């Protein structure tokens, strides 16, 4: 994280590691993912369609 | 900081929607929190995971590596202003920049009186 | 003696301007290792 | 400002050396040159003075006597003198600086050493005391009274006392008792020396 | 003011692996024969190898550390000389005394991976060969072409340095106890406070008969003075109910050998040295304080 | 190196390596996770009280 | 039901399903999807 | 020379004697079997030093025997039970 | 990396033990089963055992 | 209602309990088990508005009012930090050491090609150890390289003051037979638009030396004609001598220098869980205070490290791989487990360890090498893993 953003948030259970920072000059900002942990990248085909079919 | 701490610690603290954990719980909104929490459990049973965040949260303070030039800094400043002062022959406490007075005698609440040749400011 | 990658063949071109391995496009060489008799500490 | 005739090594702890002596290792003491009336390598009995950084006051700087031993690559102190250091054997380095001159020889361990900086000059009170160990078994020697010393282990623990042997003290523990016992606070008690009086009213330490 | 007198008897004996007891002795002597048949006996172990073919997949460094650790026949130990006491060898190679040369040359071809095994280790002498026990102790595994050819001597030193001249992997001694039960306080004892105390026990000291419904003491020497039902007991309320106390001249010795030296042998070793360094030690005392 | 079967499995070019860095000049680079802010959110804030809409595509904030 | 499966077979699903999560992404499929994404699309 | 004398002036009938290359295996058992005689009152020894192999070993001595022949005698009676002890292990192994 | 051919700190010749081990648990043996046949009494030679890691299996392949 | 389908959003996967005997009462893949509807991946935000139990026998089976689930609560961390045995007994400040500093300066593995590789700096123990106790994420993840270091019979006692300070006393004797012992493998590049030759010891014709030479300080490396010599702490055996070059014509060269580093009187040494302490004397084998079986400690630690560092687990590390360790006088059903969210209680692992015929708090009787004499107090002994770490105090000399 470039820049209370070197300390841990409720929003951290299990996205990012709270119990194992970087101390020193970067504690807190850089931040080790979880083991289950995944991203997202593209929707390639619109859900609008699909939206308005349930209501 | 922005999240406080359910009272609980257990498994249906950290899900209820109304706790002061994820963040304003309407009672209009919250800003800021003071974090306070008690652990029934030790570090001998083992730690719950809600636990262990608290543990973390109130601990981060303590490993920042932060705010440490003001022990250097003051220091230096407090040395600048006190390295040049020692002790006459004559009995005075005397600065070094044109033999100025600073203390006409110096304390009794030592028995040696022999300190006529050291550096009193540097060790102060 | 050089050794190359990717394929079991020696070369032994110690010069200034040979660099790659012949009948082969690539251009790593490792040393071989000659049978001299060294000594260590067990 | 740099200087030549510098070194700095790891340390770690040594019991057995003295509280003024720093270990030096037999592979940087014969590299280590000195200055004397030509130029001749480092030996027993050069001061030296030692610094821990950061300087935290004025008792981090200690000029020792060289003590050459048989190791290599670390130097050794002992672990009573690290309350003055302000660290531990932790990794943590410490930097010497050799003097050349007799000039500043002579003055290094009449001003500096450890002989010189026996008051705390922020208290008026001891610079050095217990450390962890000694500290955990003076206690635990005064507060059993009960696990008796025979004969063959006082005149152990006595090779390593300055002081003489004192009265056993007790005669005859139990009918079975082949032997005289020694308690525990008499094997404090060859620490003091026989002038030594001390008195302290919150625990009824009386030393006579 | 004068000798003891030990008394020794030996209840198994194997090539390796030997139990006796030492009877009427202080712990020192207990103590100083173990010290000195665990790092002082001395064996022939290799120390010096050279190799040149070495193409394996390990390092130079790693094969000659393993070689040393091979245990060797040593019977000529307590006759060889040292490295530093042979004159007449500088040493380079076999030697009349102080060195024994092994020779090694291994090459595979073939698809499967060829063990190289401590048993094709050819020496010059035959009686300095290493030690078999199956399989053998494994250096190396090579696969096609990766050849090996190596020339290492032996030489004997002290278990004292480089912990592979030791010969003995585990020696060990024991105090015997003695178990004293009261057998008055146990009448008052229930049926099931008798098996709460019989199962806080952690190895098989104390059993129960089954003709009297009373506790016994069976194979004494297994307690490990671990005080786990002296403990049971006081929480039971019953102090005085088992008291154990260690013989201070009954010991339980347990040789354990590697297969260099036998395990009387060893111990014979181990009383040989102490005495050879007991009269090194009088003759400078004699002959500095008396003349 | 991408869906190597019994070819490069033992042809040298693999040692405890996973394969998610970029080879520049002989070294070895990774890339560290920048955590933005979401521009697909209305960003309400204070000292000033505003309400932000953010860019698409073109900068119309 | 709501008891039928088991309190030891739901204990060995979550490893099943944990070693093949790591069998299906690995361990570094956030930096191969985000750059699989810029070569394609 | 290995062992050398060292009376001491303070104490009457003392003296400490410095074995090199020695170490506790020696030490220990000339130590508690010097505590056998009844005309020594003191039977100890120390390493002072782990990297200096040196063993220093402190006896005293009433007045009816030397230190020096309470350490020889303390040496002649140690043999004869390594002795003792190499003959009956000879005869409990055969 | 092969096992080691002595005990750390015990001293045990364990170095022609572990084809012995691997063909014991090739069968339907466990672990403590498989030490306990091989003559292994103390922890000290049974950890080694277990803790070895067999490196020349991808060492001579890649 | 606000539905987010971009990039960005970090996810985890949970099992919906609702739909959780579809394809268990009728070898998982997961692509079936999305596809099934049995896990799903749920955003932060999406967390938020829904009930998640913790456990996947205890708190999700009585009550059916959470519909979901985690797979463990042990995952929560990261690869480095959900290895660590009893990570929530520790201090909170001494996990971070271990699970960012320690962990990537313990030597381990390396590489199971060190051919291909030419790396400035590469270090690799001789004999490298899996540890005894088994984690979850090293049990899913199948990799024996998360673990770098050797487990040692680690005991708690003082040694004649040699351990103040957080000290380490360890066994000479095992450090001599393979334990700890690593090597270096250091290499030095050069770059030729000048030629490799050598124009006037060790040196060949092409100016680089051959494979088995001992370099020491002031010998060339690698010559040119500009040629590059050693430094005053650069030394080796050389090891390989690698060319290349790349398409705009220039030549390259990688010589890499092996040596083999022994625990010496200062190398840093470290624990699982944050204890730090470099080697401070090395005993004899006949000094240590052994046991009734013969089985002497490997590296003593003072007891005083422990209140002020406050690391409890290190003591349970090592009763369970004692316990897991011994013999038992049926080895099935054993507690080998040490997943940190989910540890085994106290009279778990004390009554296995008393089943394996020792004492309940992994202490025991040891007597004195020095004197023979026994000890009052029992002193706690068990294997525990150890790490050694890269800085040696002969890389500080200056
Ligand atoms: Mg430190
Ligand atoms: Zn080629
Ligand atoms: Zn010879």
């Amino acid at each position: 994280q470039q820049v209370d953003a070197r300390y841990p948030h409720p929003s951290h259970w299990g996205r990012v590691c709270f119990l194992s920072t970087p101390d020193g000059e970067n504690c807190g900002l850089v931040k080790n993912m979880s083991l289950l942990g995944l991203v997202s990248t593209q929707s390639l085909e619109s859900v609008v369609e699909k939206l308005f079919a349930c209501g | 900081l922005s999240f406080g701490f359910p009272r609980e610690l257990t498994c249906a603290a950290w899900n209820d929607p109304n706790s002061p954990l994820r963040g304003a719980k309407g009672k209009t909104t919250t800003e800021s929190y003071v974090p306070y929490g008690v652990i029934e459990n030790s570090f001998l049973t083992g730690l719950n995971p809600l636990e262990s965040f608290v543990h973390s949260v109130t601990s981060r303070d303590s490993s920042f590596s932060g705010n440490a030039d003001l022990p250097g800094t003051l220091s230096r400043r407090l040395m600048f202003f006190m390295r040049d002062i020692y002790a006459a022959y004559d009995g005075t406490v005397r600065n070094s920049f044109g033999n100025q007075l600073v203390q006409f005698t110096y304390e009794t609440d030592g028995p040696v009186e022999d300190i006529t040749g050291e550096a009193l400011g540097s060790l102060s | 003696t050089y050794v190359c990658g990717d394929c079991g063949q020696e070369n032994t071109l110690k010069s200034g301007d040979v660099i790659q391995c012949r009948e082969c496009g690539y251009r790593i060489l490792y040393k071989k290792r000659t049978r001299r008799v060294v000594q260590y500490e067990a | 400002k740099r200087s030549d005739h510098t070194f700095r090594t790891v340390v770690v702890g040594d019991p057995s050396l003295k509280l003024n002596e720093i270990g030096i290792p037999e592979s940087i003491a014969k590299r280590l040159q000195v200055s004397e009336h030509i130029f001749r390598s480092l030996m027993d009995g050069d001061t030296v003075l030692m610094n821990r950084p950061p300087s935290i006051h004025q008792h981090s700087l200690i000029a020792m006597t060289v003590r050459i031993l048989p190791t290599t690559s670390v130097v050794s102190l002992n672990p009573i003198c690290c309350l003055p250091f302000r660290g531990d054997f932790d990794g943590d380095c410490l930097h010497g600086y050799v003097p050349q001159s007799i000039q500043a020889k002579v003055e290094l361990d009449e001003l500096v050493a450890l002989d010189k900086q026996l008051i705390n000059r922020q208290n008026g009170r001891n610079l050095l005391s217990l450390g962890q160990d000694s500290l955990t078994a003076a206690y635990l020697v005064n507060v059993e009274k009960n696990c008796y010393l025979n004969r063959a282990q006082m005149q152990q623990l006595q090779m390593y006392c300055p002081f003489q042997l004192p009265p056993p003290a007790i005669i005859k523990a139990s009918p079975s008792s082949t032997e005289p016992q020694w308690t525990g606070m008499q094997l404090f008690g060859m620490l003091f020396p026989p002038g030594f009086d001390y008195t302290y009213p919150l625990n009824n330490v009386v030393v006579s | 003011t004068y000798q003891r007198f030990p008394k020794i008897k030996i209840r198994e004996l194997k090539d390796d692996y030997a139990k006796f007891e030492l009877r009427e002795t202080d712990v020192s002597m207990a103590n100083a024969l173990r010290r000195v048949m665990i790092s002082e006996v001395p064996t022939v172990a290799i120390d010096l190898v050279e190799i040149e073919v070495n193409s394996s997949v390990l390092n130079d460094e790693f094969i000659a550390h393993r070689l040393g650790l091979i245990p060797l026949t040593s019977e000529r130990a307590m006759s060889m000389r040292f490295s530093r006491d042979c004159d007449a060898c500088d040493g380079d190679g076999q030697c009349e005394f102080c060195s024994v040369e092994f020779r090694l040359s291994s090459k595979c071809v073939t698809d499967q991976t060829l063990d190289v095994t401590s048993r094709d280790l050819y020496s010059a002498d035959p009686t300095v060969t290493p030690v078999d026990f199956h399989k053998g102790i494994i250096i190396v595994k090579l696969r096609r072409g990766q050849e090996l050819k190596l020339r290492a001597i032996a030489r004997k030193g002290i278990g004292k340095d480089h912990a592979k001249w030791s010969p003995a992997a585990t020696v060990t001694f024991m105090y015997e106890p003695d178990i004293i039960i009261n057998e008055d306080m146990m009448d008052t004892l229930s049926d099931e406070e008798k098996i709460d105390l019989i199962e806080s026990s952690p190895t098989k000291v104390f059993g129960m008969d089954p003709v009297t419904r009373q506790v016994v003491v069976v194979d004494p020497e297994a307690y490990t003075y671990d005080e786990e039902v002296i403990k049971k007991a006081e929480a039971m309320g019953k102090p005085g109910l088992i008291e154990i106390s260690p013989k201070d001249d009954s010991f339980i010795f347990t040789v354990e050998s590697t297969g260099a030296v036998k395990a009387s042998q060893l111990v014979l070793n181990a009383i040989d040295l102490l005495k050879q360094k007991l009269d090194a030690v009088r003759l400078s005392d004699d002959t500095v304080e008396a003349d | 190196t991408s869906e190597k079967g019994k070819e490069n499995c033992k042809k040298g070019d693999c040692a405890f390596d996973q394969g998610g860095y970029f080879v520049i000049k002989g070294a070895e680079k990774v890339f560290i996770a920048q955590e933005q802010m979401c521009t697909k959110r209305l960003w309400i804030s204070n000292s000033p009280w505003t309400v932000s809409f953010r860019s698409e595509n073109k900068r119309n904030r | 039901n709501l008891s039928e499966l088991g309190e030891g077979f739901l204990q060995s699903f979550c490893k099943k399903a944990a070693t093949s999560f790591f069998d299906k992404y690995g361990l570094i499929s956030h930096q191969l999807n985000s750059y699989n994404y810029f070569i394609e699309h | 020379k290995k062992v050398s004398y060292d009376r001491d002036t303070k104490i009457i009938n003392a003296a400490s004697f410095t074995v090199e290359r020695e170490d506790h295996t020696i030490g220990n058992i000339v130590r508690m079997q010097l505590h056998r005689d009844e005309n020594v009152l003191f039977a100890g020894y120390q390493l002072p030093h782990p990297l200096k192999y040196k063993i220093i070993v402190r006896i005293h001595t009433t007045s009816q025997s030397s230190p020096m022949q309470a350490y020889n005698q303390a040496i002649n009676d140690l043999d004869k039970e390594l002795d003792y002890l190499k003959n009956q292990f000879e005869a409990e192994v055969a | 990396m092969i096992i080691p051919v002595r005990c750390f700190t015990c001293g045990k010749v364990i170095g022609n033990k572990w084809d012995q081990y691997l063909d014991l648990l090739q069968l339907d043996y466990t672990e403590g089963d498989a030490l306990d046949a091989l003559q292994l009494v103390r922890y000290c030679c049974r950890r080694m055992l277990m803790t070895h890691v067999d490196l020349i299996e991808k060492l001579l392949n890649y | 209602v606000r539905i987010f389908t971009d990039a960005g959003r970090l996810l985890r996967p949970l099992l919906v309990v609702e739909n959780l005997q579809k394809l268990k009462q009728e070898q998982y893949p997961f692509d079936h088990l999305l596809d099934h509807g049995i896990l799903e991946l749920i955003g932060i935000e999406e967390e938020e508005d829904c009930n998640t139990a913790w456990g996947i026998k205890q708190l999700l089976k009585e009550p059916k009012i959470y519909t979901h689930c985690e797979l463990d609560l042990s995952f929560l961390l990261g690869v480095s930090c959900a290895v660590v045995p009893f990570a929530n007994h520790d201090h909170g400040r001494r996990v971070l050491y271990q699970s960012q500093k320690h962990c990537q300066q313990a030597i381990g593995f390396s590489s199971t090609n060190p051919n291909i590789r030419c790396d400035t700096l590469s270090q690799q123990l001789f004999y490298p150890q899996k540890p005894l106790f088994k984690t979850l994420a090293s049990e899913c993840l199948k990799k024996e390289v998360l673990f770098n270091g050797q487990n040692a019979i680690v005991a708690v006692n003082v040694h004649l003051g040699y351990n103040q300070e957080d000290s380490i006393v360890m066994n000479k004797a095992s450090l001599e037979r393979g334990m700890f012992r690593s090597e270096q493998i250091r290499s030095y590049k050069a770059e030729v638009d000048v030629q490799f030759g050598k124009t006037h010891d060790s040196l060949e014709d092409d100016g680089f030396p051959f494979i088995g030479a001992n370099m020491s300080t002031g010998d060339i490396v690698i010559g040119r004609c500009h040629s590059i010599k050693l430094k005053h702490t650069e030394r080796g055996i050389v090891q390989k001598v690698v060319l290349s070059s790349n398409d705009e014509g220039k030549n390259f060269a990688a010589v890499s220098l092996r040596q083999v580093r022994s625990p010496c009187l200062g190398d840093k040494f470290s624990s699982m869980h944050g204890q730090k302490g470099v080697l401070g004397y090395l005993e004899e084998q006949q000094n240590f205070p052994f046991t009734i079986q013969g089985i002497v400690p490997d590296i003593v630690i003072n007891p005083h490290a422990f209140p002020s560092r406050q690391t409890p687990g290190q003591l349970l590390e090592a009763a369970l791989s004692k316990g897991i360790a011994c013999p038992i006088q049926a080895y099935t059903k054993l507690t080998r487990h040490a997943t940190p969210f989910s540890t085994p209680g106290v009279t778990e692992i004390t009554e296995q360890l008393h089943r394996a015929g020792f004492s309940r708090w992994g202490n025991e009787r040891v007597y004195n090498g020095r004197s023979g004499e026994m000890m009052r107090s029992m002193i706690f002994m068990g294997p525990t893993f150890y790490q050694r770490l890269v800085h040696m105090s002969e890389d500080k000399v200056k």
